[PDB]
């Protein structure tokens, strides 16, 4: 109920609004969002899986590892 | 390009017979130590051995680190050289024995052939198809996507699994884009727009790219260099799938984890399949633990088991300390600062102080390496330090003296510019005298004890 | 660092093809269904795992302080 | 292969007459230490017999007296039948978990649950796959498979057609199908169909067709540790922490439930319990809190046998300020029987060097073996063993086919032993940084 | 079955009058200490009293842990016995006073007698009744049954992928259900499908059985502190998301006590306070004893049994203070103290015979004599550890029983710490090449 | 019930004349300690009057001299109306937060904010939901005693839909927030279904009027308002712990708003007590923080207890009385508790025997009082339970001397135990680890 964040967004002189976005602005202004990647992982893998010779295991894999509601 | 402490070192300077040339590849002297380091290079290039230990033993400034960096050059770029100080082992994220294992497996390399099996084309149709689920509460779900890909010499219609559509969707693909798809990972890349309809008047700052030449479906092969540790990290923090765990694992903060022996053992099985399939060359390398006296008795007791592993790199230690207390074991003193039962495991390469004429040679090698053209009387001046003062103090004066000479308008350093460098920039011993004479009593102007 | 289904032939593939998500881990944790399905998972109710059904109802609802009747 | 030559690679077992526990003077790569090898064989017998729980054995003796070698010999002579956990005592000082939790997990890793199960596996060469994909997909399809001995055709259910398309199963592919799961593993490509694999590169291998019946029950004997069951039950992908680590401190009531359930499976005859070994290398790196936990962990019914090695004499126990034999508190040593390893005689050094010269591809001339034996007496077994590798590399530099005395002498000259290294230190005390931090850099 | 250290201890071996029999239930001697433990058993089974402390005090190998495990068996499986060591509480997750709180509540049990109505059968019908209710038909080899399903249990049946022809397990009261498989009457619905086919259930489709469920107050804490199990799937990410212990507030534990007493008043639950046993209590520090002092004053606290083998020793975390047992004298006033004394040679003989027949070893009389001699002159624990090696050695000599020869061999293959210390003293005389590390 | 008999169960209040504060030789379970009880009663007066912020009172005395008992009696006599945080000093050494945060929280727990509210809640069994679209609808609810039909707005029909309200459900609607809650289903529907889901429970139908306007008093700690404002659903942290080192600027806002509530009369501030037992287990950094903490308007009165003599302060190597800094002790007044006379022991052992429902013979109580004099109050107290059980083993009607004697034979007192430790020192692990296991 009492927080400057709300007021700074409604005032027309965006002074405190800009003072609260300094980090996100300068990150972007430095071009770090557009500069080529200088590194990436040399190897990549999918998650390790249980292997079980049952159908319930296959269903439960799909329910968790490909979880529809999160997805 | 920038000049650093070892920029003059190029190699061990051995003959083909393995004897050291008295001045070669940037070295002066240490010949017996350079010859021993040659036999170690032979031990590394012959892949047959695991977990042999070498100790470079000798006082500070005797070129122990120059020897290790010379080994790193005689091995060339293919072999993994993994340098650490003993002070890098104390992580806040994971136990210090984890960091040792990570460095042990970072020192074993693998070169592996990989087939990338891919689809590439201009997206010409994209049509999702979906089902009304039973009442799970999240609503309808896309059952599949049908996508049309056009290349220069063919086209496909692809019926994607919806996990690849999520790659397509999070890649913000549109009709008329050029895209790349890996059947390996299910991953997607938006390469650009087509060069068709490449009208300039977009604010979107698109890269328009040509239609992919060749067929839509391709099966290229490339050779990848990886360490065993790269595989450990990939499988401990999975990120290459399109599943929810791989997805969220890219959004979470990255953190190191105490990768189990169970994972490492099973990655040995995986890598040995690549060897038996003929797609990989195992290329074991070397771990250089500089300042190894900064390891503690738990580190050293772990190294026992780690070196007994049926695969482990060669470990080169360096220490500069006499009979000293073992860290974490204040009851125990030993030579080199190494536990006596661990020292039994190593081959020790003792490393010796330089003679005054060797110092003169090093000063001249170092001067011309830095590009400091330097008169012979000036060489003799600098080389009287190194005898009376540390060798390092000689080499550090060359840059101030060069600046002072150039400021004096000289093309080259005279004795005068060194005699000024000696005055502006003290050695530790002259400064230690200033302390003891000024801090001879306390007061407003005293040094603080 | 994973398994996937290779395409064995381009000539026999045709123009319409189903892209299944084939990506799996080469690290592959074999478990018996006695553990993974038939009650070695303590939270999974069923025959054998007679505890999990009771314990789920009572600890999450009946004797759970956040249920509206308790609150 | 990926296993290189390592210090213990020559150990193939314990070298003991299985009919009598009489140690043979040398066999299986072990030389001497006969009384210690007999004792380790008596421990090995009662490990295999399983009836005895939570006994602890310390192997005590000077460095390089074969304590790890005997431990590796037991591991090689147990094999896969019995769980064998090796722990360096440094490992339990985790930042993820308290050291008693880390030490609990090590005990849990050393008890196996052995579970025997069957499935029908269908395996053969794909003669054809027809799938109509009739807008939607997976409507209907037929699979023809052959062995060398049979051929059959199958109508596929729709979720099997998804599996076939997911694995891009093709004519000529040799596949196994586990029926109850429905996973398809492509074991290879049949050689007779090689020309159809136009996309496969020339590096591709091919196989002969499977043999016998298309379908049979294959029986798998799983062994899963109590630790794995504990970790599986911790969270929704608990097993995933068996690899990355990132297990927390697993809650005690989870373990207590699992112990009850495993006792039920034993009484029901569904599973067997297989007690293993935990080997704690350099156990003196443990502190007084650890030993207090071990004392009662050993009294559990589901405790492995614990085997331990110490280099230490009467030495300061960690986490306190008093001294005891082996660096182990007497109350812990009361629970432990001790096996002693002795120093080697010169002929035993000669034999061990000979074995090590067989495990590496080295030819030693008889005088080079005699000199290395002399160096072994004077400078220790480990140093002479490292001169073997060094001499071969020097011999190869001079292109010699056999290692001669000249090569061993170069090795002895180039690489100092521990005593000469100490003597070098005791002479260089002004150039080496002392325990006082003092050092002189002048000439 | 396996033979651990205490497996011969069957109980306290007390007379009807509570006097100890001089040899009974696998004890020898400690009669005064067994009788004292008998009164502690009565104190626990009366369940009248909170938070009484007991200390077992005496030398190592005097049976302090035999006595605590005898109590655990006099109480039986009903009463919760929670054993820890004093070293187990130094968790990295939470303050050690929280770890003590969690262990106090593991020592208090709560028993619920639940009737489980199980329907297991092939799904013969699934008829959505409303557009909420489902009707399901289930069949066994012995008849079929219809059930009316609440929309909640329906969607559980529907969240599992149950269809007509599947075999399912339902618990009627709990709402738990499982797809057992597909009925093998449909096994030829296709020639291959990724499906698991199971026989139809051959017993009754309905079973009623009564299960006496046990939980603890800590189980109620954990369930109420955070979503557990399938409630929290994002736990699969680890790191921040894994089910860390947190320093539970006593607001929660007080509010749990309120709810638990409600169900006791309904008669649904039976409270069973039990025992927390802490071995090596000298591994507790001054801050732990400072907490125990308060925590034993709460109205629920279990009976706490402590063991210590220390003499006068510094308490941990306050080296300035030396006390008997290593227990602060402040806290020692709160404890009933039971001394355990050393054993006589004749008592050592009897314990050797008891454990021999418990390992299945059999001995000549002279073999008992020689082992008992090592018990007197070295240690009771050492001589008992001779028994199993000597049996192996006798076996490989083909002998049916252990004799002096097999013990005289075992005692030379397997040294005690005393002779081992003599070897260290003779051999570690100097830091030589073949010396022990100092 | 679930409350078993504890060490301080007999302590039922502070036992003083409410007029003069003069104690009486025993009442409300307490015996003796008259000056300490009179001093405790004087502190309890200024707790209840509440205007005196941040006083610190140390209860100092030997073991078993009623320091904790008096703290319990003060809490009982203060009643439920006023906060009484009881903290062991060991609890401040948290791993999840700094010691000064842990002390701050305990301070914040001890100030109550009291609010009185009336609000309309409609509770009843749903009879029917009826809906029309062309959004509107009608709801029929019954109690045991009423049935009525309510017009539902569009948002209300959505809320009913979102929460799957059927007929036979018991629902509550807070009219102030408008939010529905489903309490369960009426037990009349126990036969409505054969199988029920895990999250379903039956209830008795609500009784009386459908919508009620109860007046309710609420008292919440300042600590609760902090943790509620700590994060978006911080109230969950009130139970799991699961809270950081809360930002000081949040507490700054909360204190300012709670002052506004007191100015506007929306709330009454109820300053209570923090009791820190074994305060000598704090360290030099706790004590130096507490100095500033006490010196604030929202500081409770802090009671604390110590049994330490001249002893080293923790986190330093010099000694001081009570184990406390003299810089800290300057801010404290001290209450001293004495040992007990045999006649006061005789009374306390009778009170314990009554609370334990043990019928001592007069000779047993006499002998037990000798033991209390010779071996301490707690030991003789613990023999009461032991002798009862031993008497029961012989089916005796009353605890005789023979049952106390056998209790005394079986269980050693601390002094007799220390003697045993000295007598057997070589059989026990010494401070240097030496032991001999042999006979
Ligand atoms: N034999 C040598 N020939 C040429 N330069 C040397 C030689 N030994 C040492 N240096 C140089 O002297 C400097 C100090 O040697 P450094 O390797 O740092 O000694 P340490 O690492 O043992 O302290 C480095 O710049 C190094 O390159
Ligand atoms: N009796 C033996 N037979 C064969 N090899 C041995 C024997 N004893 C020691 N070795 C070998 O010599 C090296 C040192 O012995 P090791 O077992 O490591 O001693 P420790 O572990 O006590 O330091 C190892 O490579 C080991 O394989
Ligand atoms: N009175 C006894 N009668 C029979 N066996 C005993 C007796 N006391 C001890 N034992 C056996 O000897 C072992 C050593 O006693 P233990 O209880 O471990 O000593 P402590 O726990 O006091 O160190 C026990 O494991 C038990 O098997
Ligand atoms: N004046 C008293 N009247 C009645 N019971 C008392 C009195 N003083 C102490 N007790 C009881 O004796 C025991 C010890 O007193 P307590 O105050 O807890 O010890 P401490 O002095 O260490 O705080 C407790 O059970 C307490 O209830």
């Amino acid at each position: 109920r009492e927080n400057p964040k709300a007021v700074a967004e409604i005032t027309t002189e965006g002074v405190l609004r800009d003072l609260m976005n300094i980090a996100r602005v300068k990150y972007r202004e430095l071009g770090l969002c557009r500069l080529e990647k200088a590194a990436r992982p040399r190897a990549s893998a999918p998650p390790i899986e249980v292997v079980c010779d049952s159908r319930s295991a296959v269903i439960e894999r799909e329910n968790i590892m490909f979880h529809p509601a999160m997805r | 390009h920038r000049t650093a402490a070892h920029t003059h070192i190029k190699g061990l300077g051995l003959n083909s017979s393995g004897i050291a040339e008295k001045q070669a590849a940037g070295f002066v002297g240490q010949c017996a130590a350079r010859e021993a380091c040659g036999v170690v290079v032979d031990l590394i290039k012959a892949h047959k051995m695991a977990g042999r230990g070498v100790l470079l033993a000798g006082g500070p400034g005797t070129g122990k680190t120059a020897l290790a960096l010379a080994i790193s050059q005689e091995l060339g770029t293919k072999i993994p050289f993994c340098p650490i100080t003993g002070s890098e082992i104390y992580s806040t994220e994971v136990k210090k024995t984890e960091v040792l294992m990570e460095n042990f497996r970072r020192a074993i390399g693998l070169r592996v052939r990989e087939t990338k099996d891919v689809y590439e084309g201009e997206v010409t149709e994209m049509t999702p198809e979906e089902a009304e689920n039973p009442l799970g509460g999240y609503g309808k779900t896309i059952s599949t996507l049908l996508i049309g890909l056009k290349s220069a010499r063919g086209q496909k219609k692809l019926r994607l699994d919806p996990s690849i559509y999520e790659a397509i969707q999070k890649e913000r693909v549109q009709v008329g884009d050029v895209i790349y798809i890996e059947t390996n990972t299910g991953a997607c890349k938006r390469v650009g727009r087509s060069d068709a309809y490449a009208t300039e008047f977009d604010l979107e700052a698109e890269e328009y790219v040509p239609i992919p030449k060749g067929e839509v479906h391709k099966k290229k092969e490339i050779v990848q260099d990886v360490t065993l540790h790269d595989l450990d990290v990939a499988n401990a923090r999975p990120q290459g799938g399109q599943d929810i765990i791989s997805m969220m694992g890219q959004l979470m903060k990255p953190k190191m984890t105490e990768i189990t022996d169970k994972l490492r053992m099973e990655i040995n099985k995986v890598v040995q399949k690549y060897i038996n399939q003929g797609v990989a060359e195992l290329i074991p390398g070397v771990l250089f633990i500089d300042e190894a006296h900064m390891l503690d008795i738990e580190c050293f007791t772990y190294l026992n088991k780690a070196l007994e592993s049926p695969i482990a790199p060669i470990v080169v230690l360096a220490s500069n300390r006499g009979i000293a207390t073992i860290r974490g074991a204040d009851d125990l003193k030993a030579a080199h600062g190494i536990p006596p039962d661990f020292l039994q495991r190593l081959l020790i390469i003792p490393t010796h102080p330089y003679e005054p004429d060797e110092i003169r040679r090093i000063v001249r090698i170092r001067a011309q390496t830095e590009g400091v053209q330097l008169t012979d009387a000036a060489v003799d001046r600098v080389a009287e330090h190194g005898v009376r003062i540390s060798l390092r103090y000689c080499l550090q004066l060359l840059a101030p003296a060069s600046i002072l000479a150039r400021v004096n308008g000289r093309t080259q350093v005279d004795v005068q510019d060194i005699a000024e460098a000696e005055e502006l920039f003290l050695d530790a011993r002259r400064s230690a005298n200033i302390l003891t004479s000024t801090g001879e009593s306390g007061g407003l102007h005293g040094f603080i004890s | 660092c994973g398994h996937f289904a290779e395409t064995g032939s381009f000539l026999r593939e045709g123009t319409n093809v189903a892209l299944g998500y084939s990506t799996r881990s080469l690290v592959e944790y074999r478990l018996p269904r006695l553990i993974w399905c038939d009650g070695g998972r303590l939270d999974k109710p069923g025959p054998g795992n007679l505890v999990a059904g009771f314990r789920s109802k009572y600890l999450n609802h009946m004797m759970n302080i956040w249920t509206p009747e308790n609150i | 292969g990926l296993n290189l030559i390592a210090a213990h690679s020559h150990i193939r077992g314990l070298g003991v007459d299985a009919d009598t526990l009489e140690p043979r003077p040398s066999s299986q790569g072990l030389v001497g230490q006969e009384k210690a090898r007999k004792a380790a064989a008596v421990v090995l017998e009662m490990i295999k017999q399983g009836k005895i729980a939570g006994r602890a054995v310390l192997i005590a003796g000077p460095p390089s007296t074969g304590k790890t070698a005997i431990a590796m010999g037991m591991a090689q002579s147990l094999g896969q039948d019995v769980p064998f956990t090796t722990l360096a005592a440094s490992e339990i000082f985790s930042l993820e978990m308290s050291k008693t939790e880390a030490l609990t997990q090590a005990f849990r890793k050393s008890i196996g649950v052995r579970i025997k199960e069957e499935s029908e596996i269908m395996e053969g060469e794909v003669v054809e796959i027809q799938i109509d994909r009739s807008t939607g997909g997976a409507k209907q399809g037929k699979l023809t498979i052959k062995t060398t001995d049979m051929e059959a055709i199958y109508d596929m259910g729709s979720k099997m057609i998804d599996a076939m398309t997911k694995e891009r199963v093709m004519a000529g592919d040799i596949i196994s199908i586990d029926k109850s799961s429905g996973k398809i593993t492509k074991l290879g490509r049949s050689y007779a169909r090689s020309r159809d694999y136009d996309a496969m590169g020339v590096d591709t291998k091919f196989l002969q067709c499977p043999e016998g019946e298309l379908q049979k029950r294959k029986e798998v004997v799983h062994t899963v540790s109590l630790h794995e069951i504990d970790v599986i039950n911790s969270r929704t992908q608990g097993f995933l922490a068996l690899f990355s680590g990132d297990t927390g401190e697993i809650r005690s009531e989870i373990r207590d439930q699992i112990n009850t359930k495993v006792a039920e499976w034993k009484e029901e005859g569904k599973a067997e319990i297989v007690p293993g070994v935990l080997f704690i290398d350099e156990v003196h790196m443990l502190d007084i809190e650890c030993f207090s936990y071990i004392n009662r962990a050993l009294e559990s019914d589901l405790a492995p046998i614990v085997i331990m090695a110490s280099n230490r004499g009467v030495s300061r126990i960690r986490g306190t300020d008093y001294k005891s034999p082996h660096g182990l508190p007497l109350d812990f040593l009361d629970r432990v029987v001790i096996i002693n390893t002795h120093p080697y005689t010169p002929d035993e050094l000669r034999q061990i060097l000979s074995i090590r010269a067989q495990e590496e591809e080295v030819d030693l001339t008889p005088d080079a073996l005699a000199l290395l034996t002399k160096i072994g007496q004077e400078a220790g077994l480990r140093y002479a063993s490292n001169l073997i590798t060094t001499s071969q590399l020097i011999a190869a530099k001079r292109r010699a086919k056999q290692v001669g005395v000249e090569d061993v002498q170069r090795s002895f000259k180039l690489f100092y032993d521990p005593a000469r290294s100490v003597r070098f230190v005791q002479e260089s005390e002004k150039r080496l940084i002392g325990n006082d931090g003092v050092v002189d850099f002048s000439y």
